């Protein structure tokens, strides 16, 4: 009562060279084996009508697929071991239906791949053994990293064979780190009917509002979440005549709004308590301040601070100090120069641990300069440039761990990341662009985006790589005039605002996809 | 009408050696530079001005620099025009400074106000910067040049406007947005100077560029016969003429005030008037398709009747500079006003000053001293005032006259308020140096006589060429031949 391809003895069955699976077994075979057989493909939910396996095992066979419930009808099968052969993909619920299954060996098969979660359903198991085969470690492998250390059967180790990068690496010793498993895009929730060209954001009462600089008509935009069915809905508006940077600052639960004009344009209001009414406060001189192109908010030691960058060689970069009443002049800066762009940043100086806070300005055809804080005058004394590179239009700051790097725009040519050194800043990366306004960086939850505006061509996005250091190409996004980028952050959401010179501008939402 | 013909301005860039060394120290990018810096500013001028600004001659110092550099910008520009006055030979309408220093100073140039077509006052000065930049210094220095004024009465009140609230205009104060459109004042401001017979060179239409030809850009060059404004503009004059810049056999003549149909001008055909006492007619030769030269009667004549004498084309009395300082309104005082202030040496009326001193005024000199005007405003037109206004009442017979004066400032040593040079104080008499001098001091010259004792045989006018135009019935050098 044994197959005539098979060498059988009383509880055991060798089979060598068999074309297709016998399912007709003496009732006392407690053992079967496959050697070498000219199996195609397991049969689809096999093993049935022999359910006294207790041992089963196959070596040095061909197989490309192995269907799902291949080994339904296996009651009492304890031991499985599917080794040296050559298998290029099997299906998850291959061994559902296996609950008595203790002891399991895919080794030295050359496995390339595993599925999510073929393991479960083997509560029973107790040694498994996956070495020998060639592991390309990709987010299948994550899975699998996430299997080997909650499992109590103990598993020998077994190491990474691909991506070259990673090579002869243990699977037991790998963590989240190096696998960013999960997609990032930004998508447009909402296209707005203006052109734009600043936005910020601030937050009074859990609510957050959005400012915008409209230009040409003179609209400062103040929108909000609605929170009814709504994603953003414009609440109010304040009139101006060439209004430049709409940069608001709330001190002590008091909401101050700067408006900039080129013309009559020093203005500062602050919203009424009743009605949500904004009342201009102060007109900075007009003498003073001529044609101001960004303005930049900053808190310096319990003392609120607000910077003008003066775009005109007759006037200067102003910093003002605010007493309880209002802003006022503190110092000024860089006379009979044209200041297209201002930046604070906070960075550790050598010897000195601490952090300083420091200025970075950047005119039309001279290269940037650098400020440092001087705590006993209350000003700022050392006063430096840059070396080796021109025609910077704007200057961005971003912090990834303890090192503090800048982002410089240029609109034609390379604009480049530089990382602060304990003296001076060096070369980093060198990233060319064309029609580039605008180099901003941004951070949303641990992932440190960099976007590179074009008035040309696309606006190229780019995303951090931890281990190689440095920005890497991420999304083009369709922008007609890019300015300004800006990180907006709701109750669990996230958006990001595209300012749009030429064109309407875009609002953009963030999501994250699990992989 | 003087203001509908397209001007042109003869322009030489002068580059220094920083200026050079910027540029890779190399001549091709030094030159490509500026005729790029002079190519955006001629897109404004077009534009704008409806006047061309077309460059004939440049010279870089890439051997050394020639005289010394100053951080004042009205210091480096009178050096740099006693550098042309003393070296440059070459024939251009203005003669501009491309300086690589930074200059220390509100300005980003220093320009002669209405110095065109002189050898003194027809320079300008203009720092390095960037292309667009640079294209507005030098826009607003041959704005002063050509009269344009960036304050007055109408715009500190506020009645001239700049309509652009997001750049500036070209006379205000450059910021990292530059301006690309005058105000209306502005235009209307380059209209009164054209009118009262200043610029006259600047109707020379340019036949021969330093660069390669090109059809369709609107100038004649080697090669072609004829030119248009482009092909799309062409069809208002010249269509019917000029194809692919040449002409068919039956018309020589493209386009231009003095041609008509593809026809030329008539011979003696007027194309331009006279803008005033001092300008001269000019006919259509015949012979081009543009109107002759622009051609005025030579300093030394008379002009407002005896009043004023004639300089550049343009009329010097001490009304129309009451009036050119304080505003139209303004009249010029009369003359007891003067007769009596000079007499006291007071503040109010004076001379001059030596070293903190009033110098007594001479009874001849008078009329060269303070100068003193009815109606006054609180601001000046232009510069800005110097110490308080000058207010003497004098009476005669019962009648009151308010004289009024003040010391207007443009240059620390150029004070308005004083009578201009080449006024006149008296018949055959001038002011220079607030002194009434003889003409024969000045060292006048008048075009080849034919008869005796008379400018041009008396039987024409003297130009500023030194060449006479005869009335009618007069041909000749000297006018000598009778031709009825
Ligand atoms: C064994 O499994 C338990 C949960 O059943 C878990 O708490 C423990 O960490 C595991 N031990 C090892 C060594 O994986
Ligand atoms: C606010 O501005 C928008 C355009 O930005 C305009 O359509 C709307 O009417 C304005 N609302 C008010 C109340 O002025
Ligand atoms: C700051 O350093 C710069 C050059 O690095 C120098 O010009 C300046 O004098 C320094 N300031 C002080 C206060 O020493
Ligand atoms: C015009 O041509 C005639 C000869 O036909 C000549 O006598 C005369 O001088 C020319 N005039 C000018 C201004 O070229
Ligand atoms: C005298 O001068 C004042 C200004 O100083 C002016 O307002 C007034 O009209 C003048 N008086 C006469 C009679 O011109
Ligand atoms: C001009 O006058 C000066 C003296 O004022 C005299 O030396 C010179 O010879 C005169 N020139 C001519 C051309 O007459
Ligand atoms: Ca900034
Ligand atoms: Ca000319
Ligand atoms: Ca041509
Ligand atoms: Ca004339």
């Amino acid at each position: 009562k044994c197959p005539a391809v098979c060498t059988c003895t009383k509880d055991n069955a060798l089979c060598e060279n068999a074309r297709s699976i016998p399912r007709t077994v003496p009732p006392d075979v407690i053992s079967l084996s496959f050697v070498r057989s000219g199996f195609t493909e397991i049969s689809e939910g096999s093993f049935l009508f022999t359910p006294s396996l207790q041992l089963l095992l196959f070596t040095s066979n061909s197989f490309d697929v192995i269907s799902d419930d291949a080994f339904i009808g296996l009651p009492h099968l304890e031991y499985l071991f599917i080794e040296n052969n050559n298998i290029k993909s099997i299906s998850r619920h291959t061994f559902r239906g296996l609950k008595s299954l203790i002891h399991l060996s895919l080794a030295n098969n050359n496995l390339q791949t595993l599925p999510k979660d073929i393991f479960k359903g083997l509560d029973s198991l107790t040694n498994v053994d996956l070495r020998g085969n060639s592991f390309n470690c990709d987010c299948k492998l994550k899975w699998l990293v996430e299997w080997l250390g909650h499992t109590n059967a103990t598993v020998e180790d077994i190491y990474c064979e691909g991506p070259p990068e990673y090579k002869k690496r243990k699977i037991n010793s790998l963590s989240s780190k190096d696998f960013d498993c999960i997609i990032t895009e930004f998508a447009k929730s909402q296209d707005l009917p203006y052109q734009s060209l600043s936005i910020d954001t601030f937050s009074y009462l859990n609510d957050e509002y959005v400012v915008i600089a409209q230009p040409f008509t003179g609209k400062c935009i103040f929108l909000e979440w609605d929170h009814v069915e709504k994603t953003f809905r414009n609440y109010d508006n304040i009139t101006g005549t060439s209004t430049v940077v709409c940069k608001p600052i709330v001190i002590e639960t008091q909401l101050y709004v700067i408006v900039a004009q080129l013309f009559g344009g020093s203005h500062i209001y602050k919203r009424d308590s009743f009605a949500n009414k904004f009342i201009k406060i102060q007109d900075i001189e007009i003498l003073k301040i001529r044609k101001p192109n960004d303005i930049e908010t900053f808190k310096i030691e319990n003392n609120w601070y607000f910077v003008v960058a003066d775009s005109s060689k007759a006037g200067f970069t102003t910093i003002y100090k605010w007493n309880g009443n209002g802003f006022y002049s503190h110092q000024s800066l860089h006379a009979w120069y044209r200041d297209t762009d201002v930046e604070y940043l906070e960075i550790v100086r050598t010897p000195q641990t601490l952090r300083t806070p420091h200025l970075i300005l950047s005119s039309s055809s001279q290269r940037p300069v650098i400020y440092q804080w001087n705590k006993a005058t209350q000003l700022f004394t050392n006063q430096t440039d840059i070396p080796n590179m021109e025609d910077v239009y704007a200057v961005k700051h971003f912090s990834v761990k303890g090192d503090v790097y800048i982002c410089l725009t240029r609109f034609i040519g390379d604009s480049k990341v530089m990382k602060w050194g304990g003296s001076s800043f060096q070369d980093i990366q060198r990233m060319p662009s064309r029609g580039s306004m605008v180099f901003q960086p941004l951070q949303i939850n641990n992932y440190q985006y960099a976007i590179l505006g074009s008035d040309y061509s696309f606006t190229q996005v780019y995303n951090w790589d931890a281990e190689k250091a440095k920005f890497v190409k991420f999304q083009e996004l369709n922008v007609q005039a890019p300015r300004s980028f800006t990180h907006v952050s709701i109750n669990k959401r996230n958006f990001l605002f595209a300012s749009s010179f030429k064109g309407n501008t875009q609002i953009y939402k963030h999501v994250i996809v699990d992989l | 009408n003087v203001e509908e013909e397209t001007k042109y301005i003869e322009l030489m860039i002068v580059n220094d050696h920083l200026m050079f060394k910027k540029h890779r120290l190399s001549v091709v990018h030094t030159n490509t530079y500026a005729k790029s810096v002079v190519n955006m500013a001629d897109l404004i001028y077009k534009d704008q001005l409806k006047t061309r600004i077309v460059l004939v001659a440049m010279e870089t110092w890439a051997t050394d620099n020639k005289f010394a550099i100053s951080e004042n910008p009205l210091i480096t520009l009178r050096e740099f025009m006693k550098y042309r006055r003393d070296f440059i030979k070459e024939k251009s309408d203005a003669v501009h400074l491309f300086s690589g220093s930074q200059f220390e100073s509100s300005r980003s140039g220093a320009a002669y106000i209405g110095g065109i077509c002189s050898l003194l006052k027809g320079g300008g000065v203009n720092e390095f910067g960037k292309t667009d930049l640079m294209a507005v210094t030098l826009a607003q220095s041959l704005a002063h040049n050509i009269g344009i004024i960036s304050d007055k009465r109408k715009l500190a009140s506020g009645e001239c406007k700049c309509e652009d609230t997001w750049s500036g205009c070209i006379m205000g104060d450059t910021g990292y947005y530059l301006p690309k459109k005058f105000t209306q004042c502005n235009i209307e401001e380059y209209h009164d100077f054209l009118n009262s017979g200043g610029g006259a060179c600047l109707f020379n239409k340019p036949s021969k560029l330093l660069d390669p030809p090109e059809c369709g850009n609107g100038f004649i060059e080697t090669g072609e016969e004829c030119d248009c404004g482009t092909p799309a503009e062409c069809v208002l004059e010249g269509a019917e003429c000029c194809k692919k810049c040449t002409l068919t056999q039956d018309s020589q003549c493209s386009d231009g005030l003095c041609c008509k149909k593809c026809k030329f001008q008539p011979m003696g055909t007027v194309c331009r008037e006279a803008v005033n006492d001092c300008d001269i007619r000019e006919t259509c030769s015949g012979n081009s398709s543009q109107c002759a030269p622009n051609i005025h009667k030579m300093d030394g004549y008379s002009c407002d009747g005896v009043q004023g004498i004639c300089f550049g084309g343009r009329c010097k009395t001490r009304d129309r500079q009451c009036k050119y300082i304080w505003g139209q309104k303004v009249t010029a005082s009369d003359k007891y006003c003067y007769e009596k202030l000079n007499i006291e040496g007071t503040e109010k009326g004076n001379c001059g000053k030596d070293k903190d001193t009033w110098i007594q005024c001479n009874k001849r000199d008078v009329l060269c001293g303070y100068l003193l005007c009815t109606n006054i405003g609180n601001i000046p037109r232009l510069g800005e005032l110097d110490g308080e206004i000058t207010s003497t009442l004098v009476v005669q017979q019962g009648r009151t006259l308010n004289c009024s004066g003040g010391h207007v400032k443009l240059e620390e040593d150029v004070d308005l308020g004083y009578v201009e040079d080449g006024t006149p104080c008296g018949p055959q008499m001038m002011c220079l140096e607030h002194r009434c001098l003889p003409v024969a001091s000045f060292n006048f010259s008048t075009c080849l006589s034919s008869k005796e004792g008379t400018i041009c045989s008396g039987n024409g006018v003297c130009s500023n060429e030194l060449k006479c135009v005869c009335n009618r019935h007069w041909i000749g050098s000297d006018c000598n031949t009778y031709f009825p």
